[PDB]
């Protein structure tokens, strides 16, 4: 034989069939190729390959608003899939992880910011996108959600020890500070960043902002409150809106603190985003646990309990409800 | 006492649609560890152990047979809980009804977070998907959780969810179940009996409650109706429907 | 900053002293409770004896 | 490229001048704090232990 | 069928097996006699102490104990 | 090994004439076991072309698991 | 004609239904036996406490069962539903979850109750002002949309309780 004739043929073998699975109408199927052999198919395909075919399919998982664990699944396999694809597809991955920061299933954040520590870890990302990252997540750090408040510590410790101390105490404690209770410069040990956070915002109050139709006002009326206590602003004007009236009276009357208006500012892209996702979704959507099989077209066998191994049991399920049919009835009938 | 003349059933082969079943919520208390065991390992403290509202906890459930994981694992999407562990979310199960083998069982793993990026289970229950007569179950079952461990998918499985009678039978179990029978209308009601024995269930589950520390996590499976009849999905194989010869030797 | 580095060394200990501390006396207030609680249990079952 | 080297070389003087502007903290104090401290923790685990 | 022990046995003469098995409290007194309700749903066992105790068949739980107030034999 | 030869052909002279999902299963899970035991000559010319055969089965829990014993023997 | 009873011109079924810990013990005993206790027993299968009252000068027997709360007690059939004549919903206006779920237990008493059931949504732990979760505007809003009667209780600070089961006896009377 003739070695790259045969080996052509290989890479052209795999590379019908791994897209021919990246295609599948089962997401499940997609998923479990994901978590089966991403890592595996980067070198079958080769580094420049990978980011034009493995890549370009792999983003069209985020695609999917409707199956959020595809989403999940995405973050987890893009790691391996951008290892081989090299820093030239850092570009590409750039706008996508900061989209999954922001999605609809609050997995998918915890996903995702495990996905952002993970490529952090392996310097899969770029030295501006590494502090730009950190602003977008160091607002985490005080989310309600435990997963995602310590999937947040996760990043930050993995970015902590990526960068230089120098760089650490010049350029990660600054977007660190308004999260964190006291200026450690030891934030390299998980266990110490995990002590000085700050605690984090009520779900009563998160789940209640998040929640709100009106988020750009509630932001617009906090961002005056904030501007109040920044000094920046004399005296805050009562909300214009009754709705923000009505939101800013129910935050308030929750225990909303001044630490937590703090905290929801810091937060308010996450919270922004966050909220027009999960407008998205309600925009595309038998909800009853019941399935109708009318609706599957499948005629079921029916026996009537008044008077091979698969068979025997069968008969077994019929001698058991035979049997505890007539058991039921006759008590009713002895009373 | 109910009654239904007629059992409409069907062959697992004969259902194509996915299995889904609804991980609700779970009841009882879990355990914290001592100082010591904090001082053991410090990162126990931001453990989910250490957060004084139910930790937002989910299950991913994965269908084993014969030991082997059929799908990979769905878990349940993050929820807060408040004052009860309450998800009441329909799973849609990587298995569709014709692909389960007889022996299929459901391994459902609760887990908390356990400092960054660490997930630890807070218990795990295994249920089989046939009954003992081979009918897929229905209903809402109460699965007992066993702590500390992960769900465990090989059979026999050594984190059994449904204690069957063969082992000792747990008061709490039977009483459990004849409780339920009792709600559905399977058992005979008799109102002063009722209001004197359910009021002695009450002491005994009470009492239990207090020695037995297990959490139960409760699993609700979906229900197949057409034309407003029940069918019962029972394993059967697609294939399921001379030794003397004068010539052949 | 390495005079810095090492001031947030004894800060991280101080903190973490502190969180024992504070760990260690609740540690020993529900120790002594339990102590109470099975003292309270011993006289009841001294008398059940 | 020279933009982000003048930002980060700013940054740098911005830091240095705080750190030589932040009054130095007395190591010598911090460590008789921590001697105090350790003496509590040790009285603590023999209460403990008792 | 009582026995000394306080065993209330009900053989099933169908399956010879054991239908259900109650265990009365001797401390009740000994078992002297006792009565099954015709709609099967509950049995009451009457003691030499005076006791009557009342079980629920349903369910095989001892409901509610009540003595005599001369404590004299059922 | 030189008895194993033998054995092999006893499975493979049924593998094309099995009718139960059951014994379809337990085909393969033979294989599974002899594999490991069998020389490469005699895993690709007598083991290899019967899997391949499975893979066409009616049944979809043979054909998953015909690609399951086709990539481990392989 | 038929035959009838001095002891009560007309015998009503109630029937306390709501999560767990919302408080529908604590309604019955408040109501029945004007008791309250801190202790939590959590209910059963069934308990059925009985009031006699006077209502328009004719005699109503309240019979007022509770039922269990935990789903470890709970079936997706439920015969305790059958033959009610009254159904009442509970939540705890401390627990946001206890009173997401009120829609389903519509969907239950739906599904199992009498067809005329005269429903009555009871916010109780009304005595929580500190706690309160779920506010009379938003609560009211969902009862008026499906026309039930409404009220918030404490069993507790009981004198909100009474005006609920005298309510449930009212809109009782009104389909008797
Ligand atoms: N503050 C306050 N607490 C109440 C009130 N009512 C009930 N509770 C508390 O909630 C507990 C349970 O009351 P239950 O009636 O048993 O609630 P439930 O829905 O029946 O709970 P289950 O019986 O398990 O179904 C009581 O023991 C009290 O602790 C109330 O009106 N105010």
């Amino acid at each position: 034989g003739n070695y790259d004739t045969e080996l052509q043929a290989l890479h052209e073998m795999v590379q019908q069939k791994v897209v021919t699975l990246l295609s599948d109408p089962e997401n499940i199927v997609k998923q479990t190729l994901m978590e089966n052999g991403i890592t595996r198919l980067c070198v079958f395909f080769g580094r420049q390959k990978a980011n034009d075919v493995l890549l370009s399919h792999m983003i069209t998982f985020l695609n999917d608003k409707n199956d959020w664990h595809l989403r999940g699944a995405f973050f987890d396999s893009i790691v391996g899939v951008a290892a081989y694809v090299g820093w030239q597809s850092s570009s590409i991955l750039k706008p996508l992880l900061q989209q999954g920061l922001s999605d609809a299933e609050e997995f998918v954040i915890v996903k995702a910011l495990y996905a952002l520590t993970c490529m952090c870890q392996l310097g899969l990302l770029q030295k501006p996108h590494v502090y730009e990252f950190a602003s977008d997540i160091a607002p985490f750090l005080c989310h309600p959600n435990l997963w995602i408040r310590y999937g947040a510590v996760g990043f930050i410790t993995v970015v902590a020890r990526q960068i230089s101390t120098a760089d650490v105490y010049c350029k990660l404690m600054p977007y660190l500070d308004p999260y964190i209770t006291q200026p450690i410069i030891q934030i390299e040990r998980k266990l110490v960043l995990l002590s000085v956070l700050k605690e984090p915002v009520s779900r009563s109050i998160f789940d209640y902002a998040l929640r709100s139709k009106d988020i750009t006002s509630l932001f617009r009326h906090l961002h005056m409150r904030q501007k109040k206590r920044n000094g920046s602003l004399p005296d805050c004007p009562p909300p214009e809106d009754p709705a923000i009236a009505q939101l800013l009276k129910k935050l308030l009357s929750q225990g909303m603190t001044e630490e937590e208006e703090d905290k929801l500012l810091a937060l308010k892209d996450f919270m922004m985003k966050s909220n027009k996702a999960k407008a998205n979704i309600v925009d595309q959507s038998s909800q009853k646990g019941v399935i109708d099989l009318a609706a599957l077209g499948i005629t079921g066998r029916q026996v009537d309990l008044v008077k091979t191994t698969c068979k025997t049991e069968l008969q077994q399920l019929i001698q058991q409800k035979r049997e505890q049919c007539n058991a039921e009835r006759i008590a009713k009938q002895m009373m | 006492m109910g009654e239904a003349e007629k059992f409409h059933y069907i062959y697992s082969c004969d259902l194509d649609i996915n299995v889904q079943l609804k991980i609700g919520s779970l009841e009882g208390k879990r355990e914290q560890k001592s100082y010591k065991a904090v001082l053991e390992d410090p990162m126990l403290k931001f453990s989910g152990l250490y957060q004084e509202t139910c930790s937002d906890l989910y299950v991913t459930c994965q269908v084993f047979a014969e030991g082997k994981p059929l799908a990979l694992p769905v878990r349940t999407s993050y929820k807060a809980f408040s004052t009860r562990w309450n998800w009441n979310e329909w799973l849609k199960l990587p298995v569709k009804y014709p692909d389960l083998p007889r022996n299929a069982q459901v391994a459902l793993t609760i887990w908390d977070v356990y400092g960054p990026g660490k997930a630890v289970p807070v218990g795990g229950t295994t249920v089989s998907l046939f009954g003992k007569y081979g009918m897929f179950r229905q209903g809402m079952h109460d699965l007992k959780v066993w702590p500390n461990v992960e769900a465990d998918g090989s059979e026999p499985t050594k984190t059994p969810g449904r204690t069957s009678s063969t082992l000792s039978e747990d008061q709490m179990s039977r009483l459990a179940k004849l409780t339920k029978a009792h709600r559905q209308g399977h058992m005979v009601k008799v109102d002063w009996l009722d209001r004197l024995t359910f009021r002695e269930i009450e002491m005994i589950n009470e009492s239990e409650k207090r020695s037995s520390n297990f959490m139960y996590l409760m699993v609700e499976f979906r229900c197949v109706k057409c034309d407003d009849k029940e069918y019962g999905i029972v394993y059967y194989e697609k294939d399921g429907d001379l030794t003397s010869f004068e010539l052949v030797k | 900053m390495e005079g810095k580095w090492i001031t947030d060394q004894l800060r991280w200990k101080i903190m973490s002293c502190k969180m024992r501390i504070e760990q260690l006396k609740q540690t020993i207030c529900k120790g002594n409770e339990e102590m109470e609680k099975n003292s309270e249990g011993l006289l009841k079952t001294k008398e059940k004896n | 490229q020279l933009n982000v080297t003048e930002n980060e070389c700013q940054n740098y003087k911005r830091c240095l001048e705080i750190l030589e502007q932040m009054n130095e903290d007395d190591s010598e104090q911090l460590q008789m704090e921590l001697k105090e401290l350790a003496l509590e923790e040790e009285r603590l685990i023999q209460e403990l232990e008792d | 069928y009582a026995t000394v022990n306080g065993s209330l046995v009900g053989w099933d003469l169908r399956s010879s097996s054991n239908a259900w098995t109650l265990k009365h409290d001797l401390k009740s007194g000994l078992i002297t006699s006792f009565a099954v309700d015709i709609h099967q749903c509950w049995l009451c066992i009457g003691t030499s102490s005076g006791t009557m105790a009342c079980w629920d068949m349903r369910f095989q739980l001892p409901i509610s104990s009540h003595c005599h107030p001369s404590r004299a034999r059922i | 090994e030189n008895g194993l030869v033998i054995l092999v052909s006893v499975i493979t002279s049924c593998l094309q004439t099995l009718k139960y999902c059951d014994s379809k299963l337990a085909a393969l899970e033979l294989i599974l076991h002899l594999a490991p035991r069998l020389s490469v000559e005699i895993l690709l010319d007598r083991i290899t072309p019967y899997l391949l055969h499975f893979s066409n089965d009616s049944v979809p829990r043979v054909r998953a698991e015909a690609l399951r014993t086709l990539t481990k023997v392989l | 004609m038929s035959s009838m009873n001095p002891e009560y011109d007309y015998l009503f079924k109630l029937l306390l239904i709501g999560d767990s810990g919302v408080g529908k013990s604590c309604l019955l005993l408040r109501f029945a036996d004007d008791t309250y206790t801190e202790s939590y027993i959590s209910t059963i299968g069934v308990d059925f406490k009985i009031r006699t009252i006077e209502l328009d000068g004719k005699t109503i027997k309240l019979q007022i069962w509770d039922t269990a709360g935990l789903e470890r007690f709970r079936t997706i059939t439920s015969s305790y539903y059958r033959g009610a004549h009254g159904i009442i919903v509970v939540y705890d206006v401390t627990d946001q979850e206890s009173f997401n779920n009120v829609k389903q237990w519509l969907q239950e008493i739906d599904r199992y109750a009498s067809e005329n059931v005269n429903k009555l949504l009871v916010g109780n732990k009304c005595d929580l002002t500190t706690k309160k979760v779920v506010d009379y505007t938003t609560a009211k809003e969902f009862a008026d949309s499906l026309g039930i009667p409404f009220l918030e209780t404490s069993a507790k600070n009981a004198t909100n309780v009474e005006q609920s089961f005298m309510t449930m006896a009212a809109e009782i009377k009104k389909r008797m």
